[PDB]
């Protein structure tokens, strides 16, 4: 149970915006210009790390 | 363990809608008379194809700044819940038209939410919205008990007691209406000349939606790793048939991890499963390089 | 042509587990999904509304608050629509919904609604309002009130959209609000974007042709939604069959915290 | 062995061990 | 700065405020205040703007 | 002391304050709070808590 | 001593600015506007986390 619960918690963390405008990376890439797209992906990257 | 193997998508298919109705942006964009900042007019836009290249092609807009969307990426996305607002403000007040900006027109005339997404436009209107004797047709709410809510209009013309002297039905000392007319004149320089501001309030989600760009529709394929676009959602996954019973009002489907696993194409009402293409880690088995080089 | 003909009595009963609808338009199967939205509380203290017309103004309009749950066991022809707005007069926009024999005529104009509005049966709207101008919306679709059988409706006015939810659930001869779960399915949406704080229910009346209207009685129930967090259970086929209100009692709070419907012995 | 006289019912060695081992708490609360 | 005594002093022909709303003066904290007093005819009161 | 206005705990949190209107010392005490725990047997056995 | 010092250090960490202008949440809420106030609380919450 501990193993499965840890894995499920890890998967769930991808659905969190984590200070960004969208929690899905593809939408961020397709909606926004590179200079601020980098800011959004930096929030996502540091949170996921 | 060296790397991870993953099959790349063979080709790209883009799926869009099929209704054809040029979107009436021209009605907003050459409106001869514009609403006041306190009496702003909002117009809804739906069931249209929106081309924003024409906006760039002919453009007198000095300030064209978008907060949630890239202006060059506008044609590649699908929107819904789309509204066009209309008002005229001062030249120095264009900065106040932004989320979380403190200003008299911000607090009492037009509030923008902190999480606002869309494009705000601003351009001079000295030729049309200014008069040599003074264009007073535009009024602003200078006094109000509390700050307005985002996307809220205040029309009530309750004569305001601007002091400790009651009006008693007679406007006068310390009693002026909350609406004051702008003294727009062509002689004034930049920062005080009338400016025309229009905000586009596209609400972008991960859904079929209604409004869509000029992108053409392509045919669908099955049982092949393809990168696909469905009303602005870009993904890489195989497309297979569905046995899931989708509800009519329902369009998208999500699994335990809240991930799209079934989609109902807007152009053709069928349910297609999303399964990402096969991938796995690669491990290399080798003896010592001194003994041999086979792997 | 505004006439006062409806006198009304009120009671109070228990809501049980009625009033659950679909929060969104996504298909989920065999999951436990927790959502925060405007729902009717479980075992809430609903008002039983009994309007009787016999062949003065005794039918005041009801506040809207954050939304209204409507239920009725009457036949289709009896209840024939609702009225929404803030001041119910011509100075503000008003929304009118009127069902009929063929379909519905949802229409948002500036109505000068009557004190006691009712549809008199052809069908005439003169008893509903005296005037209608500056009309900014209209929508006609298939009727949502069609033929013992419970009819349940939920309305919200969220961020400019006038949501509607409906469902039909046949019942036996017991308490009209029954046990079990019957989720409301969403059927019509409304791009209106107006301010509503007060609503009234419409009733069909038949001309006596012999006391110009035939006597009739209509029983309906009025609840009010509140911001509540629910844990809905989607079955194998994507239908909601159970829900737990996280803010009703400590046991429900633990059920909501553990994201499960069964709690093992222990202290949580 | 336990001491009947002491209310805590502790042996003298246990009593010595207890004594020899000891608004911060409110601030942490 | 107690502006209430200013408000309640006497009936005023004009209490026009430029750049600041009269109500927020009490809750707004200023560095320096300059009071300029002079006597002019009524027709020229509008010229002081 | 006459100059001192606020008092602080060991862990650098305010525990006392001096009223400006009237020169007295007041002990600031937090409002009561705690963790709510629910004791229950199995839901299959019973529903009392 | 280890446990007491750990609690003391944890409580003490609240008084540090953590890259923001102020260590008081009420101060940053009262002085500054929701966007940049949001930036400051983002700094505070990530540091306290
Ligand atoms: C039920 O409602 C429909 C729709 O309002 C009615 O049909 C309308 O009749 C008018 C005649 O004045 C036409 O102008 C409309 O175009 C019709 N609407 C539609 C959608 O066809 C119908 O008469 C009503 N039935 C009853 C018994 O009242
Ligand atoms: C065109 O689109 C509408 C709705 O988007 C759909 O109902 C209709 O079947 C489509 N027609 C064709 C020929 O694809
Ligand atoms: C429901 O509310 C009414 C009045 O608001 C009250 O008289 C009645 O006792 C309530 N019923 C319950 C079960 O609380
Ligand atoms: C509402 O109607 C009245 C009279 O019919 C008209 O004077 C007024 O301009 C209208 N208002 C709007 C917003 O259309
Ligand atoms: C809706 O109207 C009521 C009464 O007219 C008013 O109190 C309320 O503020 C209005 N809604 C909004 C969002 O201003
Ligand atoms: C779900 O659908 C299947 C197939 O139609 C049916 O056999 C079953 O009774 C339905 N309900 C449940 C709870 O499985």
């Amino acid at each position: 149970n501990h193993n499965a619960q840890a894995l499920n918690t890890l998967v769930k963390q991808l659905s969190s915006k984590f200070g960004a405008i969208s929690s899905v990376l593809n939408d961020i890439l397709s909606r926004l210009d590179p200079p601020e797209a980098e800011v959004q992906i930096d929030r996502l990257i540091t949170g996921r790390l | 363990q060296t790397s991870n193997f993953r099959v790349q998508p063979t080709e790209s298919i883009v799926r869009f809608p099929n209704i054809t109705n040029l979107c009436p942006f021209h009605e907003v964009f050459n409106a001869t008379t514009f609403a006041s900042v306190y009496a702003w007019n909002r117009k809804r836009i739906s069931n249209c194809v929106a081309d924003y290249s024409v906006i760039y092609n002919f453009a007198p807009f000095f300030a064209f700044k978008c907060y949630g969307v890239s202006p060059t990426k506008l044609n590649d996305l699908c929107f819904t819940n789309v509204y066009a607002d209309s008002f005229v403000i001062r030249g120095n007040e264009v900065s106040q038209i932004a989320p979380g900006q403190t200003g008299n027109i911000a607090d009492y005339n037009y509030k923008l939410p902190d999480d606002f997404t869309g494009c705000v436009i601003a351009w001079n209107s000295n030729k049309l919205d200014s008069k040599p004797s003074g264009n007073y047709n535009y009024l602003y709410r200078l006094f109000r008990k509390s700050k307005l809510k985002p996307f809220e209009r205040d029309i009530s013309t309750e004569i305001y007691q601007a002091g400790n002297k009651p009006c008693n039905g007679v406007a006068g000392p310390n009693c002026y209406s909350p609406l004051q007319s702008y003294g727009f004149r062509p002689t004034y320089g930049v920062g005080h000349q009338p400016y025309r501001v229009v905000v586009l309030s596209f609400e972008l989600l991960h859904a079929p939606a209604t409004v869509c760009g000029p992108k053409k529709s392509t045919n669908l394929v099955k049982n092949k790793c393809v990168n696909f676009n469905f009303n602005g959602l870009t993904g890489t996954g195989v497309l297979t048939e569905s046995n899931k019973k989708f509800l009519p009002f329902q369009q998208f489907g999500r699994d335990i991890a809240d991930t799209t696993d079934a989609v109902r194409d807007p152009q053709t009402l069928e349910i297609l499963d999303i399964t990402p293409c096969s991938f796995g880690g690669v491990s290399v088995i080798t003896p010592g390089t001194n003994t041999s080089n086979q792997v | 042509q505004c006439v006062n003909l409806i006198t009304r009595t009120q009671s109070y009963t228990n809501s049980f587990t009625r009033g659950v609808y679909y929060p969104d338009k996504v298909f989920r199967s065999s999951v436990l999904h927790s959502t925060q939205d405007l729902f009717l509380p479980f075992f809430s203290n609903v008002t039983w509304f009994h309007a009787i017309h016999v062949s003065r103004f005794d039918n005041p309009a009801l506040p809207f608050n954050d939304g209204v749950y409507f239920a009725s066991t009457e036949k289709s022809n009896i209840i024939r629509g609702w009225i929404f707005g803030t001041t119910l007069d011509s100075k503000t926009q008003s929304l009118l919904i009127v069902n009929n024999a063929t379909n519905v005529v949802i229409k948002v104009c500036e109505f000068q609604f009557c004190n006691d509005p009712f549809l008199d049966v052809m069908e005439s709207e003169f008893r509903v309002y005296s005037s209608a101008n500056n009309c900014t919306f209209e929508y006609v679709s298939q009727p949502f009130l069609m033929d013992k059988n419970l009819r349940e409706f939920v309305f919200k006015n969220i961020d400019g959209y006038f949501k509607i939810y409906s469902k039909h659930t046949p019942i036996n001869l017991e308490r009209d609000l029954p046990q079990g779960f019957s989720a409301l399915e969403p059927l019509v949406d409304l791009p209106i974007g107006i301010n509503i704080t007060r609503f009234q229910t419409l009733l069909a009346l038949h001309r006596s042709y012999l006391s110009g209207w035939t006597a009739g009685a209509a029983a309906y129930y009025v609840g009010y939604l509140q911001p509540r967090t629910f844990l809905l259970k989607y079955n194998e086929n994507g239908t909601i069959t159970d829900a737990v209100d996280c803010a009703l009692d400590p046991l429900s709070e633990t059920k909501c915290t553990l994201k499960s419907f069964t709690v093992e012995k222990g202290i949580y | 062995l336990p001491d009947p006289s002491k209310p805590s019912k502790r042996s003298p060695i246990e009593d010595l061990l207890f004594n020899k081992v000891t608004d911060l708490i409110c601030a942490q609360k």
